[PDB]
């Protein structure tokens, strides 16, 4: 083993599950969970049926306000569904004990397909699996209504959309959890591609899970982008354990210490919680008091001040029932925190400059949407490495339904494909059991 | 337990800045302006009449079962479910009592599931109507953090934060929201924080003399109280600059030997 | 069968047994009436039953007995035990007992359901459809089950007018049918309605009735229904409770609890004659419409020219939606008018009101209050402060309290419940004592020229009389002018003078309330 | 009463006279 | 009162109930009325004090025979009073003294 900390293990309704269990169990480079989370995005693709027979019965191939007339297929995918899922499993088929999967979603008119490992082992690239079900339902559509030569090109500006042209999934019908890899914001940015919304419609409006989803995709990129690589690694570990996994109960018993509290509140709490624990000393007192402190273990001062940010987050967007308070209790979070200690805030003003960013983007004419659309994959909150997004999902799980981008408006499809795999709608209570699983061979 | 200081500093700026951050310090009042007269000058909603909904109460919509999420308290306008409204404020950087990055701080350390925005001649804060109301007249408003001189409660167009005052010691204002009455000596809001006209003008009260300013402002000035002569917040700044350095270098015990 | 009992129960609140001794039995379908006076207790054991925050009992406790899937959280009738799912699993019988956290009472009391009294859970800004489609789909359904049940409903609480209109910008009684068409559409095992109907005139108050039995007594959903009005009381329930201060009075057939009710009563004080004083405001051509890109033009009040004569009592009847309302907020100088002029005789000069100003409309808004329909009062704030410190009185705050006081009891409180109530907050009366308590925030003032939007809509028939009485002698010993808006006829007859009809924005005819009457029928 | 009479008489802050500057000319 | 120019002030009777006596104001030296020196405990009798500018009615000058936990000798509350001095020798005069009667002050130090 190379780090001797250990962290107890909590549910989402804070009772103790283990103790004693090494950091590096629930590490990305180990967890099993995380491994088939991992693996279940890069190929599982959603395609949605009816938006296919309503793009070939209109001519609406394109993009938006776009009309051929002429081109007009009518077919009815929903009506065989069946017959079209068949298809596509035969065509995507590589052995017979495969992990090709077509189910069948709202009763004909959406389609999950999850692509076999074979093909993706075989691929520098998660691409593979969208292509390869555009292909397969292109010939299964071909093939099972019998479709013209003179109308494939029609069928695939229907299903794919403006593809040769604009290197995108545009007007099309097919869709997945990651975007194109040449539409990153850098090298390594393709699991920040996952808004809030998608994580709390996954997760069915939880907090404690679409928390820690959120911290385990952001976290993972973070090891994907080799910042988690070194003297970052037990940081961003430790950042994961505490931010998303609740280690040593901490986000629960911060809210449950400030139910009634407000953010400076919480701040209290947390520098009492890390001087308790021993994790920051006094390190000299001034001429007008103020006694500054310093951190004894520096990671473990930034996991606490993450998990304290999560719990600020969730005492005031619960007292507020609204999910627009995010950028500025993050901010101020931190600004409070670092001018009542003299200590770093979170990511070392990073989480900060990443509520600024916020804060512009969601409250200004200048700004656009709302916090549900928040990504890593994005350059104004691209800039902390895995501290401001999950409590964002918080956020959006203490909204009453005050956000025009609610999760219902814009991850409907994703929560309906996503919400049957059991390691996506409940991550927490599986990454648990994952590393559960593997605490004795550390 | 952990005793909460709040600002390093031994000037009268700092212990402002500490008294304004410190929940259980009872801000002095200044003024009594009724509760009418703010929602008047706020201009959001009719006094008298209730206040508009955007959401049913949180006992008629059903949500899903949330530990963590009923663990909080919800506000009252939250319970009953009210439109977020917003008041904001301009101030002078001639020795306005309340200054935005201070209210922005005080705010999120004084007031529950608020939205402070910051910016150089502009603070607003974002809460549900009613709840607002409550802390626009019990803190913002009759307290020592406004002054009707130095500061105002204007939406729409904001400049002369960093203006010179007028004749009477006014903060601009392109709009003129409030104005001074010489007879009474007393600043009186015609028009409400984002511009349509009063029917009957408020009384908000009498400008802050200037020597009662120098002592409860929270900013730094040459000609009031320069950080020069307060070493400990300039100490404490670059300690934190240094530890920000120091973390995103080489986030490590050994590299935080140096600090 | 019995689908749920109510034990030996006493709800108390700081010594103050709001409730004491209430048990009542019902079964699987059956309408139960709760009768009382204004405070007697309605809304505090419908919030008990739903099992609303701070409502739980400090004596007894109440017995839900239901049907159950363990596989699908969905709770059902009772009836519904030996019957088949729409699940897996055949169903199982429980007698959730509420305020115990016996999980099935997440499930339970998502399927019950409310209409709150004077608050309208709507979303506001979703429309008329989407918030009754919100319902269906929420509750289940699906686009064509939803769509039939949305039109099909849209029409029992009469709205098809407003469709597509923004559900904020709807008026009173609209919002009242919209908030119960959402009611009906979740499939309720139980439907707890607080003053269903609300201040609503005799023709729609119909529409909402039948709507009522046409959905809830169609499903055999049982039906707790609150009116101090009685003639509702009859024409639904079959078994009903008479309840007095928080104690059941009597228990019995519905008929006989309704007679022995009215019996105890009091007829009104037909007060003297008065002599009015000359012209104080006159709009002539007053206009208001409401364009919209996406929904036509509403023209709410569409020419209206009227003059009250100073100390006199005018009342404004009329249909829902006629444009009562916005006629009053154009007299309050509160919405201005789309064309049309307003003059205000001050004392001889009349000032022009549509122009904002304190040179101009502020003059006469000195001496203009206006009690909203849609009322409210600080919550955060005592009814003390309410009275005296959040309005602004011209007095020291030593001497403000026995001015309050004063004015809780001309309003018509006793001294003791005048005294009790200055120390506590809105939240803590009931639907009634807040608007008395907003009728006296408008009086307090003294203004001249006073505005009431339904002074009445939930008061007994004694504490009606009661505000009747307030009105006639503050007029003639002050010299108020008022204008009312109401639908209680007799409250027309015995203290209005000069009535007038509204009707699609116009004034039809205006003169005695007598000659109303007999123009109306 | 003649005390409320008393108060209202004598400490009527009248916005006409007290703030002359806006009610009148 | 006058005190600045003569050695006996004149103070007016503004208002009067039972154990409280108000003393006009003087509407051209009430500016600067910064709340100053605020009641802790309950306030005792035979106390002068003039109401701040927190309060509506600042400047009013007041006196009361008897002693109250809760409002200060003008009607206000503590934080709307500033105390500025006390009645030392003469009293059962406030008792006997109409409205718009002048009563005479000499000050003792
Ligand atoms: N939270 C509370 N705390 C204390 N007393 C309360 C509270 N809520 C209601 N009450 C009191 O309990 C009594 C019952 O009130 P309730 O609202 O049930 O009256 P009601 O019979 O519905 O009358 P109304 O016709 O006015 O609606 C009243 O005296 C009311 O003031
Ligand atoms: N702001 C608005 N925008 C659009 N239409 C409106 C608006 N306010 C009211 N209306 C419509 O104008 C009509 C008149 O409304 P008003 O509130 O004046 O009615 P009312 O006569 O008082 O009825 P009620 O008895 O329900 O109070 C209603 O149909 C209402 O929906
Ligand atoms: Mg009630
Ligand atoms: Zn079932």
């Amino acid at each position: 083993v190379k780090y001797e900390d250990k962290i107890s293990l909590y549910d989402a309704k804070g009772n103790l599950v283990a103790e004693n269990v090494p950091l590096e169990a629930i590490s990305p480079l180990y967890n099993p969970t995380i491994k088939s989370m991992v693996k279940n995005i890069k190929r599982t693709v959603a395609v949605n049926l009816a938006g296919i027979e309503g793009t070939l019965a209109a001519g609406k191939i394109g993009g938006k306000g776009c009309q051929v007339p002429g081109r007009t297929l009518d077919i009815s995918a929903v009506s065989n569904a069946q017959a079209i899922a068949d298809e596509v499993e035969k065509i995507l088929k590589v052995s017979e004990d495969d992990d090709t999967a077509v189910k069948i979603i709202n009763g004909g008119k959406q389609l999950a397909v999850q692509v076999p490992t074979a093909r993706l082992e075989v691929a520098a690239e998660y691409s593979v699996s969208m292509l390869s079900t555009a292909m397969a339902l292109k010939e299964a559509l071909i093939k099972t209504f019998n479709i013209d030569m003179f109308d494939g090109s029609t069928v695939h500006a229907a299903i794919v959309g403006n593809y040769p042209q604009v290197m995108d999934y545009a007007g099309g019908n097919i869709a997945s959890l990651l975007g194109a890899p040449s539409m990153m914001e850098g090298l390594g940015y393709a699991l920040r591609n996952i808004p809030v919304n998608h994580a709390v419609a996954t997760t069915k409006k939880n907090m404690m899970n679409a928390i820690a989803f959120s911290s385990v995709m952001e976290q993972t990129a973070t090891f994907e982008m080799g910042d988690a690589v070194g003297s970052f690694e037990r940081q961003h570990l430790l950042g994961l354990a505490y931010q998303g996994l609740n280690a040593d109960n901490l986000v629960i018993d911060f809210i449950k210490a400030n139910a009634k509290g407000t953010v400076g509140s919480v701040v209290e709490t947390v520098i009492d919680r890390a001087i308790a624990d021993g994790v920051i000393v006094v390190d000299k007192t001034m001429s007008s008091g103020f006694n500054m402190y310093k951190p004894a273990d520096v990671n473990k001062w930034n996991a606490y001040a993450a998990a304290g940010l999560v719990a600020a987050v969730a005492v005031s967007c619960g007292a507020a029932r609204a999910a627009q308070n995010v950028a500025s209790v993050i901010l101020y979070f931190n600004d409070i925190l670092e001018y009542e200690t003299g200590l770093p805030g979170v990511d070392y003003g990073r989480s900060m400059g990443t509520a600024v960013g916020f804060s512009f983007f969601s409250h200004s004419i200048y700004g656009g949407g709302g916090p549900g659309i928040f990504n890593g994959n994005h350059v104004v909150t691209r800039h902390s490495k895995g501290f401001a997004i999950p409590p964002v999902c918080a956020a959006m799980c203490a909204d009453a339904g005050t956000q025009m981008f609610s999760p219902e408006h814009t991850s409907g499809l994703v929560g309906s494909v996503y919400s049957a795999f059991d390691e996506f709608r409940e991550p927490m209570k599986y990454v648990i059991e994952g590393a559960l699983s593997i605490k004795d061979q550390f | 337990a952990y005793t909460p200081q709040f600002y390093p500093g031994a000037t009268k700026v700092a212990e402002n800045r500490r008294n304004h951050l410190n929940p259980n310090y009872e801000l002095e009042k200044l003024r009594e302006i009724p509760d009418e007269d703010v929602v008047k000058i706020m201009g959001h909603r009719q006094p008298g009449e209730d206040y508009k909904t955007v959401h049913p109460p949180l006992e008629e919509m059903d949500f899903v079962e949330d530990y963590a999420r009923d663990l909080v308290e919800p506000l009252n306008g939250a319970k009953e479910g009210h439109r977020v409204r917003y008041i904001q404020f301009a101030d002078s950087m001639y020795f306005a009592p309340a200054q935005p990055y201070d209210r922005s701080r005080s705010y999120m350390s004084r007031l529950r599931g608020v939205d402070a925005g910051t910016l150089s001649g502009r603070q607003v804060v974002e809460c549900r109507e009613s709840d607002l109301e409550e802390f626009s007249k019990n803190i913002l408003m009759d307290t020592e953090l406004f002054d009707p001189a130095t500061s105002g409660m204007r939406g729409a167009t904001v400049h002369g934060h960093s203006l010179r005052l007028d004749e009477n010691g006014m903060m601009f204002d392109a709009l003129q929201r409030c104005v001074f009455d010489e007879k009474t000596g007393h600043v009186m809001y015609v028009k409400d924080q984002v511009g349509k006209p009063l029917d009957a003008p408020v009384d908000v009260g009498e400008p802050i003399p200037e020597a009662k300013l120098r002592e409860i402002t929270t900013i730094y000035r040459n000609d009031g109280v320069a950080m020069r002569a307060d070493p400990d917040v300039i100490e404490v700044v670059k300690r934190i600059h240094r530890a920000r350095t120091l973390g995103g270098y080489i986030p490590t015990n050994e590299t935080f030997k140096g600090l | 069968m019995l689908l749920l009992e109510v034990k030996n129960v006493s709800k108390s609140y700081g010594d103050t047994e709001v409730l004491k001794n209430v048990s009542f039995e019902l079964n699987e379908g059956d309408v139960m009436g709760v009768l009382g006076r204004s405070g007697a207790g309605k809304s505090v054991l419908l919030h008990m039953l739903r099992g609303m925050e701070g409502y739980e009992p400090t004596s007894g406790q109440i017995i839900y007995h239901v049907a159950y899937c363990p596989h699908c959280e969905n709770v059902e009738a009772p009836s519904q035990v030996g019957k088949k799912c729409e699940c897996e699993t055949e169903y199982v019988a429980k007698s959730v007992d509420f305020w115990n956290n016996n999980e099935i009472t997440y499930a339970l009391k998502k399927k019950i359901a409310i209409m709150l009294q004077r608050t309208f859970a709507l979303y506001g800004e979703k429309t008329v459809a989407e918030n009754i489609m919100e319902a269906l789909t929420a509750a289940g359904y699906e686009g064509k089950d939803a769509t039939e049940w949305a039109l099909n409903l849209i029409k029992m609480v009469k709205l098809e007018h407003r469709v597509a209109h923004i559900s904020r910008d709807l008026s009173g009684g609209e919002k009242q049918r919209v908030v119960l068409a959402r009611q009906i559409a979740k499939n309720p095992v139980i439907f707890l309605a607080d003053e269903p109907t609300g201040t609503l005139d005799p023709k729609t108050a119909k529409f909402v009735h039948n709507a009522l039995t046409e959905a809830v007594i169609k499903h055999n959903i049982a039906m707790v229904i609150t009116s101090h009005w009685p003639e509702v009381i009859e024409e639904l329930c079959q078994k009903a409770i008479w309840l007095d201060k928080g104690e059941m009075r009597l228990v019995g057939e519905s008929k006989h609890v309704v007679e022995e009710f009215m019996k105890t009563v009091t007829s009104m004080k037909e007060f003297e004659k008065v002599e009015v004083k000359d012209e104080l405001l006159k709009l002539e051509n007053v206009e208001k419409r409401y364009v919209s890109v996406d929904r036509g033009i509403v023209k709410a009040v569409d020419g209206i020219d009227v003059s009250i004569n100073e100390k006199e009592i005018f009342g404004l009847v009329g249909v829902s939606g006629a444009g009562k309302t916005t006629l009053s907020k154009i007299i309050a100088a509160v919405i201005p008018p789309s064309k049309g002029n307003y003059e205000f005789r001050l004392a001889d000069e009349w000032v022009d009101m549509t122009k904002v100003g304190p040179l101009y409309r502020g003059r006469a808004k000195r001496y203009i209050g206006m009690l909203f329909q849609e009322y409210s009062l600080y919550p955060h704030r005592t009814i003390l402060y309410n009275l005296t410190e959040s309005i602004g009185l011209e007095m020291p705050g030593e001497f403000a309290k026995m001015k309050a006081e004063h004015t809780l009891v001309s309003v018509g409180f006793t001294e003791e419940e005048a005294e009790n109530m200055l120390e506590k907050h809105p939240s803590e009366l009931s639907v009634g004592e807040k608007h008395r308590v907003a009728l006296a925030q408008v009086l307090i003032r003294e203004p001249h020229l006073i505005l009431l939007d339904e002074p009445t809509g939930t008061m007994d028939p004694i504490t009606r009389n009661q505000v009747a009485e307030s009105i006639q002698k503050s007029r003639s010993e002050l010299d108020q002018t008022y204008v009312i808006v109401s639908h209680d006829m007799d409250f027309v007859l015995n203290v209005c003078d000069r009535a007038a009809l509204v009707r699609g924005g116009k004034i039809i005819k205006t003169g005695k309330p007598d000659e109303i009457v007999k123009i109306l029928s | 009463r003649l005390f409320l009479k008393a108060l209202k008489e004598k400490f009527e802050e009248d916005p006409k006279e007290k703030y002359t500057k806006f009610y009148t000319f | 009162t006058g005190l600045t120019t003569k050695r006996i002030g004149t103070l007016k009777i503004y208002f009067k109930h039972d154990d409280i006596s108000m003393f006009e104001r003087d509407w051209d030296y009430s500016k600067g009325l910064l709340p100053e020196n605020t009641p802790e405990k309950s306030i005792d009798s035979g106390i002068i004090a003039v109401t701040n500018m927190v309060k509506k009615y600042k400047g009013y000058i007041g006196v009361r025979t008897s002693s109250n936990d809760k409002y200060g000798p003008t009607g206000e509350t503590f934080e709307g009073t500033n105390i500025v001095g006390k009645v030392v020798k003469n009293s059962e005069i406030l008792k006997s003294v109409k409205q718009g009667e002048n009563i005479y002050i000499l000050e003792v130090n």
